[PDB]
C-alpha cells in the first residue's frame, strides 16, 4: 500500500491531471500539490490543431462525371469506365490510409516531445540545485515551499539565492 | 530538508484506438472520425436546384412523353431518376442512349424553341394510341410524325440556320415499320431514307422492316437520332420517307448540372454533398457511403472507419501494492 | 580505483544499402525486398480453376468451331487463350469482338440451352467444307444456317420468351455471300435482312454482297452479333433471308471469371496470382513481372527493385593504429 | 597499436555485439566484458516488425479488368485505355517509391532513438557516480566490478551505496 | 574569472513561408519552387523534330488536299495543327475521325507507298472545282474518283497483297451524291456499294443520296475509311459505285509521334518539353501550365505554387530594450 | 538598452551569423568574438541537397496520350477522358501538396537536429568545467581565452588541465 509517493511520466500517466495535458507535482514541507503547465499543454494542442486544419479542410466540389453503375452488360467501355473508378478508388483509399498512419505517428511523437522539453527547461532552471531520480521527477536539494515550486513552475526561480545551501544537501 | 518536484502529463480512464506506421494499434486520450459513414437518407434541396423526374426519364422529359409534359422548359443542378419511371408513349430506342441522357443533363435545361419548320406534301402531326394526350391519340411534344399526303410522299428538303450565339440541339427519329404494308401505307416508298446534316457532319439512317416485340400495342419502332449545330453552321434534313421530325430546337448551355439514379426522398433541409443513399456531410475529408456523388463531397474511400488521433498516448498510471 | 562503461550497437561486415528522403544510398544492417521480380514461368492450377483453350480462342468455343467442341457446357475462374489458337470453321468477323470476349469471359461460362425455336418454309442444318465436323461438311455447333427451301425464303418471324430468373446471352449472325448469284440460291431475295429484337433493344443488319479474301475455300463471310434478353423480357427474330440462326442461349453469370492471353504451361501447384508470365508469389507488396495480373496479387510497379530497411545504419568499428 | 581501449556509438559500431542490437562493454577491476540489452534490442525488432506486418499484408485481389495488350491498332478507345493503366502504374510506383523512402528513414530514426534511450537511462541509474565522457562511455568513480556493472544492466544499481566514494574521486 | 559561451544558428532579415503538416505558414530562411508556372510562348525546335501543319490539318495532310502538298512523305515527333487551319478540296467527314487523327500521328509519317491499282471498265482521275490544284479541277492527291466509262460501271475486285515486314495504311472513300440524277450520272447503279476487306476483317458501305449543305459548291460528300493491312495478309476492293480508291499506302510506324493543337510559335531554341503555350523548362518536378505536354515534362499539379524549405527555420534575434 | 549581451539559440536567432548556419559566440578575458561551424552547418545543407536531389531529378517523359481539350460535345467517351485526365491530375496534385509538407516538415526538424548536436557535442567536452545556462549559453568556470575558446571549437580542449580551477569557482 504504497500511497503518497509521487511519480513523473517515465512509462506513467496522471489521469488526476484533468486542468492540462502537461504539469507539475510536487512534495514539500507544506505537504503535496499539483499543476498544470499551460503553455506546453497550449504547444501540442496548436499542433494538433493546425495538423487537423490542414485535413478537414477545402473539400473538392464535382459535378458532372461518369456513370459508375450500370442496369446492362456491355463489355469494352463499362470494363474500362469500373477500371478507371477502381483505380482511383483504390488509390485514394492508400492516401487515406497513409495519411493518418503518418499524422498520429507524429501526433504521438510531438507530444511525447513536449513532455520531454518541459523536463529539461524544467532542469536548466534548477541548474546545480536539484538531482534527476530517473522516474520524471527531480529531488530539489533545498527546502522549497510552495512560492519556490512556483517560481520554479511561472519560470522565475533563482538558482543562486539556494545554491549554497543545494550543494552542502547534495556533496557534503 | 529537500523537496520533490514530477513532470508528468494527463491520461483518461476512457482511451481509444488508432493506427501509425508502426502499431495497428495505439491507445491515445482523444481521436476523430475522418469517414462520414453515414446518411440522413434524404436529398437536401438546398443549395442545389433539384429536379424530381418522379416518374419520368430524362430522355421521356426531353422528347415530350405526355405524363412527363410537366417538365417543359424545365432547368436543374441535379435531375433525379427514379426506379419507378416509365416510358407511356411510342416505342422507341436511342442509339448511344448514355451519350444523349449524358449531354442533355449536363447541359442542364430542357429549355425548347419551335422553330418554323416547313414540310410541303407530307400530313404532320401524326398520332398514336400508344402515345395518348388527353383522350384522343397524341405523339411526342417535341417530334413531328410526318406521313404520306394523298397517294404521295415527296422527297423533303430543308433547312434551319443557325445564326445564334449558342449551341442548338436537335432531335429527331427514323421510324421503323413492323410490316411493308406499314412502310407503304404511311410513306409511299419501298424503302424510305433520314439524311440529317450540317457541313461537317452528316447522319444517314435508313429504316428496317420488321416485327419487334409488341409494346403498348405496337410492333413497330421509332429510333432516336440527335444533331448539335454550332453558330454560323446550318442543319439540313433531307428524306423520302420515315422521318420523325423535330419541332426545333433544345438550347445548349455548359455548367454543373448532371444526373443521379436515387429513390431517396427530396426533404427541405441544406446540404453541398449527395449521394444516391441521400445527403452526406462535408466536414470530413472521407466518405464511404457512395462512390456516387454530386457537389462538395468528401473523397470515396473503402475504409468504413479512420481514427485521426488528437491527443498523446494514453498511458496508465502505476501503483505498486 | 574507477570503471569504464560504454553503451554501443551492433554492426555487420555485410551491409546493404537502401534509400531514404535524405539518401540515394545509406547502408543498413539488414535489408528486405519488396518487389516480386521473378516467376516460375508456370500457371499453377490451384486454386482458380484453370481452363486451357489449347487451340482454341473462347469466341471459337463460344459458337462451336468443331476442334474446339471439346469445350462445350464448360466452365472457369481464369480462360487461358494460347497464341497457337487457330480457326476453322466458316470465315467469320465479330463487331466489337472484344466486347463479346469480355463479357463471356467474365460470365465464366458456356453452359447453354437448346431451346426449341422453329423456323418453318426453310432449310436447315446448313454445312461447308470449310468447317467440317467428322468425314463431311458441317458448320458451328451453335448456329444453325437456314435456307430456301424449294423456291421460296418467306418470312421468318419467331419468339423466344425468357421466363426464367437470370440472363439469356444470344449468339446469332448474318451470312454476306460473295456473288449476287450466291445471294439469290441460298435465300431467293435479291437483299436480305435479319432484324432481333427485345422490347428494349433492336438490331437490324442488312447483309453485304462482295468478294473477300479467300479463307478455307470461301470468298464469303458470316458477322456474328450478340443480345441479352433479361426476365421478363423476349426475344423476337425477323429476317427474309441471311439469317444464321441460334440454337438457344447461353446462361449469364456474374462473378470473378476473366480471360487472359499466355503461352505459359499450366502446372501442378498452388498460387493465388496468376500473370501471363507464370504465377507469382504474393508475399511482397509490389510485383515488376506483368501489369496483366488475375487473383490476389502484388500492385504493379516500374521498380524492379525497393528495399525497406529491417535494421539499423551499419556503422564501422573505429580502430586508432 | 591501440588495443584493449573500449569505445561507445558515437560515431562508431561494434561487430562484435552479435546477440542483441544494442549493448554495455566494460573495463573494471576483473578486466573487460560485454553483455548485450535485450529490452532495447527487442523495442527496435518490435516496430521494425510492425511497419514490415502492415506493409506486406492484405494483398488486393483483382479479377476481370481491361485488356493492357493489344494486336491491333484502334486509337482513341486504345489510346484511353493505355493512358488509364499507365497513369495507374506511376501512381503506384511513386507510392511505392515513397513508402520505402519513409519507412526507411524512420527505421533509421527509431533505432538511433532506441540506443540513445538506453544512454539516458544508463545516466539517470547512475546520478552523481558517473561522467560521460564523450564517446557513448561513462567514467564510473567508483569500484565497480563485474557485480556491480550487472546491476546497472539489470536495472538495481543502488547509488547511495557508491556516492560517497564517487564525488572524492569526482572533486577531491 | 569565467567565461560564456553561446551556440546558435542563423538567421536572415528576408525569411519565407513554407507549409508543414502542422503550419500553413512557417517562415524559414530559405525556399525553392517546384511548380514550374511560366512559358516563354513559344515551341523549341530542338530537339523534337517539329512539323507545322500552318494552314493544314493533319487529316488533310494525309488525304492530299493540294494546299497541303508540301506536307507529302513528311516524318515528325510531334504535329502541331493550327486553328487557321482550313479545308479546301472536296466536301467530307471521317466516322471516328479522333482514332484516324491518333494513329497517323502517332505513327509519325506521312511516307506514301504508290501501288498499281487496276481499275478496269472505269474513268479514272476524277475532279471538282471544290479542289483545284493549278488552274483547274482536280482532287485529294492520294485518292482516285471512279466513274463509269461509257454507259456502263461494272462490279470492281481488286488485290493488294502485304508481303513487306510493316503494316500497310489504307485510305479509302464512299462518294454520298445529292441527287438519284447524280448518283446514276456517275456510277449507272441505282445504289452503289463499296466492301474493303482482309481475311479477318471487312467494312460494308451503302453510299447515301441526299442534299447536304452547300459546300464549296457542292451538296454531296465522301465519307473517308480506313484499312490496315498486316503482313501475310491480304487487301481486297469489291465495289460496283461511289468507291473513292486508295492509290497506295501509308507506311506505319512505332514510336514517340504524336500530334498538338497549339497556336504557339515555332522557335529557334533547345527545349524538352512542348505544353500548347509553349515550351517549358523540366528542372522542376510539377508545372501548372498545361496538362497537355509532350517531351520529359514535369507533372501537371492544380497548386501554381509550392515552396520547398531549403533552410531551418528562421527566428528572430531577441533584445531587450 | 541591454548592449553586448550575448545569448544563444533558446527562442534566438543570429542575424549576424552570416558565414555558417551554426557557430560560436563568447565573452571572455580578450573580449567578444564569433565563428562559425562548418561541420554541422555542412551536415545540415548536404541534407537538404539530398532531399533537393532526389524530387528535382528524374522527370518523366512522355510522348502520345489522350486528348485532353475538345471542340465538339459527343457524350460518355468523352465523359469518360475528362474524368480520367481530372482523376489523375487531382492525385498528383495531393502527391505534390504532401510532398512538401512532410519535406518541410522534416527539413525543419533536421536543421533544429543539428544545432541541438552542436550543443551536446560542446557540453560533452566541457565535462565539469562549465553549467548549462538554459539559454543555449554555457557558463565556462575558468579562465578561457580566444585559444581556450578555439580548442573548443575545434574540438581538442583538454578538460583535465582546467577542471580542478573549475571546481573551486563552482563549489567553493
Ligand atoms: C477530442 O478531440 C477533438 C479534436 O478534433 C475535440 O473536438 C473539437 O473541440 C473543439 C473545441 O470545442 C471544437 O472547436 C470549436 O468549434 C466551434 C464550432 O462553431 C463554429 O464551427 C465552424 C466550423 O465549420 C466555424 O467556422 C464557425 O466559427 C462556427 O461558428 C459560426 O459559424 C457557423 C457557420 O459558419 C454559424 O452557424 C454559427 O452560428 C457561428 N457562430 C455563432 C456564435 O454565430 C467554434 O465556434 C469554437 O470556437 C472556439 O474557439 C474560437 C477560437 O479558437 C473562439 O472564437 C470561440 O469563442 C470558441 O472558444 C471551437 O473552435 C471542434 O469543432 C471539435 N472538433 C470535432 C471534430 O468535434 C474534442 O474536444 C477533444 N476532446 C477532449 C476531451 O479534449
Ligand atoms: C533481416 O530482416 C528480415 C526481416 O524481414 C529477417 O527475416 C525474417 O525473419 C523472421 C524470423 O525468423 C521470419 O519470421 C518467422 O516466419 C516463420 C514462417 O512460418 C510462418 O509464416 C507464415 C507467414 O505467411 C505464418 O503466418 C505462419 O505461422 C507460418 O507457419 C505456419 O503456417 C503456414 C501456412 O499458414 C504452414 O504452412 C506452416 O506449416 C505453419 N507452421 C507449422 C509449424 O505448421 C514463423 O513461423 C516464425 O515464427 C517465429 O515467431 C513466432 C512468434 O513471433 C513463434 O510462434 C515461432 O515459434 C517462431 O519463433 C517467424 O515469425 C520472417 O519470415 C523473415 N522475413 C523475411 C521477409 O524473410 C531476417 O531474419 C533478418 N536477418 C537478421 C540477421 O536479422
Ligand atoms: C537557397 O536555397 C537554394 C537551394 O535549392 C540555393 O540555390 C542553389 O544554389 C546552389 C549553389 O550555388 C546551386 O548549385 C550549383 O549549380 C551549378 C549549376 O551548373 C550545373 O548545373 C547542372 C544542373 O542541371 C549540373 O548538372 C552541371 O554541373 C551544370 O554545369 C555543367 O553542365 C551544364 C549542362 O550539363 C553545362 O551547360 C555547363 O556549362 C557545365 N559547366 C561548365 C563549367 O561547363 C553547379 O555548377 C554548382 O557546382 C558547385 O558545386 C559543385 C560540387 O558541389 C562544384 O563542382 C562546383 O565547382 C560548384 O562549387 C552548384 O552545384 C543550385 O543550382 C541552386 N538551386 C536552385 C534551385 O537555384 C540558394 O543558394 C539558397 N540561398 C542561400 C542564400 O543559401
Ligand atoms: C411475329 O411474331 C410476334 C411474336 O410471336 C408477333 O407478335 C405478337 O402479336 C400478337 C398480336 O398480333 C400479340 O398477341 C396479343 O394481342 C392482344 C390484343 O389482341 C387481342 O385482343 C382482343 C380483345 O381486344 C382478343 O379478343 C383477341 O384474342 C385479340 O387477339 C393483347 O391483349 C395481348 O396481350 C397479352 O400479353 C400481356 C403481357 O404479355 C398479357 O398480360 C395479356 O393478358 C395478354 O395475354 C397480346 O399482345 C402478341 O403479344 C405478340 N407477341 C410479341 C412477342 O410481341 C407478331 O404478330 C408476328 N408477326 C406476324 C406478321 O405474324
Ligand atoms: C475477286 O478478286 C479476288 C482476289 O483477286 C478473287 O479471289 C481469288 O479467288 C481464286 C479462285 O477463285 C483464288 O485462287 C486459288 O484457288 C485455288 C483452288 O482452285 C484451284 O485448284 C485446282 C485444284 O483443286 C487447280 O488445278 C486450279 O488452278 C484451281 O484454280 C487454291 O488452291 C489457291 O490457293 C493458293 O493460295 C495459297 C495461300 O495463298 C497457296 O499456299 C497455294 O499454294 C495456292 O497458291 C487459291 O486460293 C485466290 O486465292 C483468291 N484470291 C484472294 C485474294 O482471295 C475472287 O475470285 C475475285 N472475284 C471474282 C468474282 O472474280
Ligand atoms: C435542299 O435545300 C438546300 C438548303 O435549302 C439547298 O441548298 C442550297 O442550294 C442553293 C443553290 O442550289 C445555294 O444557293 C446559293 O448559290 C449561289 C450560287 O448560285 C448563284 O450564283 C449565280 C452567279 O454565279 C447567281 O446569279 C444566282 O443567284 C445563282 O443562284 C452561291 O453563290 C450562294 O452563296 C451564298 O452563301 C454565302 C455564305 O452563306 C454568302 O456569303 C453568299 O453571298 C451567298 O449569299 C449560295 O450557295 C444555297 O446556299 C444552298 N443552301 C444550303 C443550306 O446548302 C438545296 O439546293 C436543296 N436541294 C434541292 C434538290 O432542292
Ligand atoms: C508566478 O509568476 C507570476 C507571474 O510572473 C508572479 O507574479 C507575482 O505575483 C505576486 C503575487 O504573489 C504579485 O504580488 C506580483 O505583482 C507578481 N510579480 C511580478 C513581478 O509580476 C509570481 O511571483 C510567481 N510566483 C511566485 C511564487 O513567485
Ligand atoms: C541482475 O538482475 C537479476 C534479476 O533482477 C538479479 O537476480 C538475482 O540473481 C541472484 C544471482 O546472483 C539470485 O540469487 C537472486 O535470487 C536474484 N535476486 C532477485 C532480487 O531476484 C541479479 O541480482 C542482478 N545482478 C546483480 C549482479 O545484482
Ligand atoms: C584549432 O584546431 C587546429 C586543427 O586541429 C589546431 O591546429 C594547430 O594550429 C597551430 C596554430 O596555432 C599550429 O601551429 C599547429 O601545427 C596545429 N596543431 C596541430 C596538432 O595540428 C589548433 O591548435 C586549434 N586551436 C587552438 C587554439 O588550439
Ligand atoms: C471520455 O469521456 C468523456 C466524458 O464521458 C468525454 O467527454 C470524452 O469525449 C471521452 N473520450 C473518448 C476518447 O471517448
Ligand atoms: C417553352 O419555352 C418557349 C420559349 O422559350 C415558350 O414559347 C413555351 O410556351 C414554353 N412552354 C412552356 C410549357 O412553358
Ligand atoms: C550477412 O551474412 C549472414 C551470414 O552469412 C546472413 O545470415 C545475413 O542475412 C547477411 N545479411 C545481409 C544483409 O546480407
Ligand atoms: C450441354 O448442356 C445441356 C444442358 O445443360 C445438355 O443437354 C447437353 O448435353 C450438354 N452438352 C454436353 C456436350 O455436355
Ligand atoms: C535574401 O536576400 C539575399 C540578398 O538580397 C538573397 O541572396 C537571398 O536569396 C534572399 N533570400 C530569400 C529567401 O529571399
Amino acid at each position: 500500500g504504497l500511497f503518497g509517493a509521487i511519480a513523473g511520466f517515465i512509462e506513467n500517466g496522471w489521469e488526476g491531471m484533468i486542468d492540462g495535458w502537461y504539469g507539475f507535482r510536487h512534495q514539500n514541507s507544506e505537504g503535496t500539490g499539483q499543476a498544470a503547465d499551460l503553455k506546453s499543454t497550449q504547444a501540442a494542442i496548436d499542433q494538433i490543431n493546425g495538423k487537423l486544419n490542414r485535413v478537414i479542410e477545402k473539400t473538392n466540389e464535382k459535378f458532372h462525371q461518369i456513370e459508375k453503375e450500370f442496369s446492362e452488360v456491355e463489355g469494352r467501355i463499362q470494363d474500362l469506365e469500373k477500371y478507371v473508378e477502381d483505380t482511383k478508388i483504390d488509390l485514394w483509399s492508400y492516401n487515406a490510409e497513409l495519411l493518418v498512419a503518418l499524422e498520429n505517428q507524429h501526433t504521438i511523437d510531438l507530444t511525447d516531445s513536449e513532455m520531454n522539453k518541459l523536463f529539461e527547461k524544467t532542469r536548466r532552471q534548477l541548474r546545480e540545485n536539484a538531482e534527476e531520480m530517473g522516474n520524471g521527477c527531480f529531488k530539489i536539494y533545498h527546502k522549497c515551499d510552495n512560492a519556490c515550486i512556483e517560481s520554479i513552475r511561472n519560470g522565475t526561480y533563482d538558482h543562486d539565492v539556494y545554491r549554497n545551501e543545494a550543494l552542502n544537501n547534495r556533496f557534503q | 530538508s529537500t523537496a520533490t518536484l514530477c513532470l508528468g502529463h494527463h491520461a483518461v480512464p476512457n482511451g481509444t484506438l488508432v493506427k501509425t506506421i508502426t502499431d495497428d494499434q495505439i491507445e491515445v486520450t482523444n481521436a476523430t472520425e475522418l469517414v462520414q459513414s453515414s446518411s440522413t437518407g434524404k436529398i437536401c434541396n438546398n443549395p442545389h436546384r433539384i429536379l424530381d423526374g418522379i416518374d419520368c426519364t430524362l430522355i421521356d422529359a426531353l422528347l415530350g412523353d405526355p405524363h412527363c409534359d410537366v417538365f417543359q422548359n424545365e432547368t436543374w443542378d441535379l435531375f433525379v431518376e427514379r426506379s419507378k419511371a416509365f416510358s407511356n408513349c411510342y416505342p422507341y430506342d436511342v442509339p448511344d442512349y448514355a451519350s444523349l441522357r449524358s449531354l442533355v443533363a449536363s447541359s442542364g435545361t430542357l429549355e425548347f424553341i419551335t422553330e418554323g419548320f416547313t414540310w410541303t406534301g407530307v400530313t404532320q402531326n401524326g398520332g398514336s394510341n400508344a402515345c395518348k394526350r388527353g383522350p384522343g391519340s397524341g405523339f411526342f411534344s417535341r417530334l413531328n410524325w410526318l406521313t404520306k399526303s394523298g397517294s404521295t410522299y415527296p422527297v423533303l428538303n430543308v433547312t434551319m440556320p443557325n445564326n445564334d450565339n449558342f449551341d442548338k440541339l436537335y432531335i429527331w427519329g427514323i421510324h421503323h415499320p413492323s410490316t411493308n404494308q406499314e412502310q407503304t401505307s404511311l410513306y409511299v416508298q419501298a424503302s424510305g431514307r433520314v439524311t440529317v446534316s450540317t457541313r461537317r457532319s452528316q447522319q444517314t439512317i435508313i429504316p428496317n422492316i420488321g416485327s419487334r416485340p409488341w409494346v403498348r400495342g405496337l410492333s413497330s419502332r421509332i429510333s432516336i437520332y440527335w444533331t448539335i449545330v454550332k453558330p454560323g453552321d446550318v442543319l439540313v434534313i433531307n428524306s423520302n420517307g420515315n422521318l420523325i421530325a423535330p419541332r426545333g430546337y433544345f438550347k445548349m448551355r455548359t455548367g454543373k448540372s448532371s444526373i443521379m439514379r436515387s429513390d431517396a426522398p427530396i426533404d427541405t433541409c441544406i446540404s453541398e454533398c449527395i449521394t444516391p443513399n441521400g445527403s452526406i456531410p462535408n466536414d470530413k475529408p472521407f466518405q464511404n457511403v457512395n462512390k456516387i456523388t454530386y457537389g462538395a463531397c468528401p473523397k470515396y474511400v473503402k475504409q468504413n472507419t479512420l481514427k485521426l488521433a488528437t491527443g498523446m498516448r494514453n498511458v496508465p498510471e502505476k501503483q505498486t501494492q
